[PDB]
């Protein structure tokens, strides 16, 4: 997964799943990588992508 | 009988009676409130970008 460059369409500070990040990634093997929240503040719906 | 106020209607008024209307009556600020529903508001990631 590399020049992995996200934009943040939503983002509102609600109860559910608030964060829409849209991550342009280039994947060099097709396959499911796993999505880690690096900030303990944020919570990441999906876990694989 | 003289001019009346379908030729004498200041502010540029529409006056009709029977019922007595002044339709196009050119003036006020018209308070609108649309409560509209929540539907239409597709985001960004419904949006095209």
């Amino acid at each position: 997964l590399t020049d992995m460059s996200c934009e943040v369409p939503a983002c509102t500070h609600s109860s559910d799943f608030g964060g829409v990040a849209i991550i342009k990634y280039a994947a060099s093997k097709k396959g499911k990588c796993a999505v880690h929240s690096m900030t303990n503040a944020v919570t990441i719906r999906e876990a694989e992508i | 009988r003289g001019a009346s106020l379908q030729h004498t209607a200041p502010f540029g008024c529409q006056i009709a009676t029977n019922p007595v209307r002044a339709m196009n009556c050119a003036v006020g600020n018209m308070p609108i409130s649309i409560d509209i529903p929540d539907a239409a508001f597709t985001r960004v990631v419904d949006a095209p970008s």
